[PDB]
RNA sequence: UCCUCCUAAAGAGUAACGGAGGAGCACGAAGGUUGGCUAAUCCUGGUCGGACAUCAGGAGGUUAGUGCAAUGGCAUAAGCC
RNA sequence: CCAGGGCUACACACGUGCUACAAUGGCGCAUACAAAGAGAAGCGACCUCGCGAGAGCAAGCGGACCUCAUAAAGUGCGUCGUAGUCCGGAUUGGAGUCUGCAACUCGACUCCAUGAAGUCGGAAUCGCUAGUAAUCGUGGAUCAGAAUGCCACGGUGAAUAC
């Protein structure tokens, strides 16, 4: 949408130029958007992870995929096949609409917002943040909700660094510090 | 998509309070008026009014009227 | 809290102060005045009051300003 | 032996029940006229009498699903009321399992206790909190009505 | 009905209704209807929408729930952090204006624990 | 009474009141077939979340797994939907 | 002799009290009725300033004349409609006023905001027989300032004692 066609038009020519680049697909592109969160609550309250898939649904427009646990763990007292976390994956149109609908508003609706870190690439461009709470989104309405629950939001791209990374994002007008 | 396990999508016009019309795809059911976007957030207008928080040798000044 | 006009404080301090500023930091003085507030030339001094029996060196920071000098110095020992 | 063990949500103080007149009819004349009286927070007021003379459909007006012919009853503005009805057909349907009926209740509670617990504290086990709702026999649905007053 | 934080009581008295907000009690209630143009008997579900708008900014000229609560955390952690005898005192949980321990200070000091 | 390894001397078998462990079952799918998939454990980044829950990349590669003890086997999977 | 601190410390326990938990009550408005006592390095009207504690000016009075000094419950009007509330007022932040060389330890009072426990109290226990109990206010001493205590005065005014 506006956020992709922008990216074609501008942010292609901005990174070929800024990085003296010899292709027009060695410039990293974004590849995939991943909002999860790990309830951990719902060893008890299983209706818990519904009103999480109920929530990630309402943020963004897909059902989520409910993931269970992958090791028994006696830490925490779950076992193998548990129902735990919630899981969404954004490709392509609705990926560059939730981009646009996240760093436009629901970012400035942040209680107190400062920036966010440039540090927190995993060293191969990927991206991870974590909002903290789920009331700040426009799709909901400070009052259906009961918790505090946050997602984990994970911007993957093809680049090949996270300096390119940084690059990246930082084309697309992301509140850095 | 997978055919009536998601709910509704379609465009609803996301505008601020200071003008800046936004057609923005999304699932409310109704269009809805905010606070100011990023492009008029106060973000690189306060970075300075925010950190003020301080401040008594100049109060007690005030105080020294004599 | 105490008058309208006329922060009040002790001259031995006082002009012991005007001494100190001079010389700049040095060795911490002992004062038994309590009842004499802080004033903005005292700041970053290590001035030391009396709680009953011994002197324990406070160092004026900025924000003892309004505060007076035995605010700092607590006189019972507890546990 | 059930254990059964009913709480209190919220504890009001003044007086509850305060009705003034009910006059209560279906067919003939009025079961009863006036009936005046105050709780004050007391315990029971055992109604009794014969059968027909109407305790059950006096019971109906002061829980409110049958309003009198003309009168006021009202309650604090803090009670809960918990009903036990004379015949309970009504609640017994749906065909939900034990654990789904027992679970449709309950304030804020986990799924797995305070819901399966309430349920072993009077004589079910695991065997029984997958049987349907609507095939319990009498003493037991009885029983599945004291756990819903207790978790309510 | 709808203040900075919430003006949940309706069927009330406009004077009154808006002393839930975190800042004004009654005066301030008053000052702030008085400069309304609003009488202070009228119910807050009866008054038009014409005159909410115009307690929205009235309301706003002072300090009120989101910020006023920071604003005194920072006066309190001021004293913690500065070390004065009101902040030991509001570090242990005792009585900072100087009343009596010995026997009262239940309020300051909670529930007794032999 | 039956099963697995060693003693058992590189075919089979081979004793002792020799050294170590198991069984008296389970399943109407945990069987048949077709289609699809690959694990343990470590690193970084991340909201509650910590050494360990869930998410994203990297290394690693079968060190995982097999209804149940041990041996042999298993990627064309005999493991997982 | 002097300066500073302590007598004011607090996991706790007891004795005597004050304010409450409300609707024969809170709040706002208007309007009545007292007794007793003090005052010269003292009581200080009236007027002006301040939302208020109070500040400036300031006559009169060492007094049946002048000040303290408006008594409060009450009465009439309206609202609140039994809610932790327009009951409650602790605790805390900010801003001040006045005595006093001096208010941090450790004063009183005013303003803004916050506004908790408490919804008639276990075993047990205390006071009172009439202008008394209960309830409402007023003054004095000690005192630069500093009482919910002590001593004293009046207003309203019961039930019961086979
Ligand atoms: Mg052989
Ligand atoms: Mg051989
Ligand atoms: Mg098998
Ligand atoms: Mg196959
Ligand atoms: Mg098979
Ligand atoms: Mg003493
Ligand atoms: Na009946």
């Amino acid at each position: 949408a506006k956020l992709h066609d922008y990216y074609k038009d501008e942010v292609v020519k901005k990174l070929m130029t800024e990085f003296n680049y010899n292709s027009v697909m060695q410039v990293p592109r974004v590849e995939k958007i991943t909002l999860n969160m790990g309830v951990g609550e719902a060893i008890a309250d299983k209706k818990l992870l519904d009103n999480a898939a109920a929530d990630l649904a309402a943020i963004s427009g897909q059902k989520p995929l409910i993931t269970k646990a992958r090791k028994s763990v006696a830490g925490f007292k779950i076992r193998q096949g548990y129902p735990i976390g919630c899981k969404v994956t954004l490709r392509g149109e609705r990926m560059w609409e939730f981009f646009e609908r996240l760093i436009t508003i629901a970012v400035p609706r942040i209680r107190d917002f400062r920036g966010l870190s440039a540090k927190s690439f995993d060293g191969r461009g990927n991206y991870s943040m974590g909002v903290r709470e789920q009331i700040i989104f426009p799709e909901i309405d400070y009052d259906k909700v009961d918790r505090v629950r946050g997602l984990d939001i994970t911007i993957t791209t093809t680049a090949k660094s996270d300096e390119e990374g940084r690059a990246l994002l930082a084309a697309f007008d992301f509140p850095f510090r | 998509m997978k055919k009536d396990i998601h709910p509704k999508y379609e465009e609803i016009t996301a505008s601020c309070s200071c003008g800046n019309v936004m057609k923005i795809r999304s699932t409310v059911g109704h269009d809805l008026n905010l606070d100011v976007c990023s492009k008029c957030h106060p973000f690189f207008t306060g970075k300075q009014r925010d950190v003020a928080t301080g401040g008594r040798v100049d109060r007690f000044n005030k105080r020294f009227n004599i | 809290r105490s008058l309208k006009k006329g922060p009040f404080i002790d001259l031995h301090l006082l002009k012991k102060v005007e001494k100190a500023v001079e010389s700049g930091d040095k060795k911490p003085l002992r004062t038994w005045s309590r009842r004499s507030t802080i004033f903005p030339n005292m700041i970053g001094l290590t001035i030391a009051v009396h709680n009953g029996r011994q002197h324990v060196p406070v160092f004026v920071t900025d924000e003892m300003v309004g505060h007076k000098l035995g605010e700092f110095a607590p006189t019972r020992t507890y546990r | 032996n059930p254990f059964i063990r009913f709480e209190q949500d919220k504890k009001l103080f003044r007086n509850a029940l305060e009705v003034e007149g009910l006059t209560k009819g279906f067919d003939n004349g009025p079961l009863f006229k006036n009936l005046n009286l105050l709780l004050e927070v007391g315990e029971k007021l055992a109604v009794l009498g014969t059968n027909g003379v109407g305790k059950s459909t006096l019971l109906k007006t002061l829980v409110g699903d049958l309003q009198p012919d003309s009168g006021t009853v009202k309650w604090s503005e803090n009670a809960r009321i918990g009903y036990y009805a004379q015949d309970h057909e009504y609640e017994f349907e749906n065909d939900l399992t034990v654990f789904e009926w027992m679970s449709q209740w309950k304030q804020e509670g986990d799924d797995e206790q305070a819901v399966r617990s309430i349920l072993g504290r009077l004589l079910f086990s695991q065997d029984d909190i997958k049987k349907p709702a609507k095939v319990l026999s009498g003493g037991e649905k009885g029983r599945m009505l004291f756990g819903k007053l207790m978790m309510q | 009905a709808r203040i900075a934080g919430i003006n949940i009581p309706d069927h009330k008295h406009a004077v009154i209704a808006l002393t839930s907000i975190y800042g004004v009690g009654k005066t301030r209630s008053k000052a702030i209807l008085a400069a309304a143009g609003i009488a202070e008997d009228v119910k807050i579900s009866e008054l038009s929408e014409g005159q909410i708008d115009t307690l929205r900014d009235e309301v706003a000229k002072f300090v009120v729930e989101g910020d006023l609560r920071r604003e005194i955390s920072m006066s309190i952690k001021r004293l913690m952090d500065l070390g004065c005898y009101r902040g030991l005192r509001h570090r242990r949980g005792l009585p900072v204006r100087g009343q009596r321990t010995k026997t009262n200070a239940r309020t300051r000091k909670g529930p007794r624990k032999p």
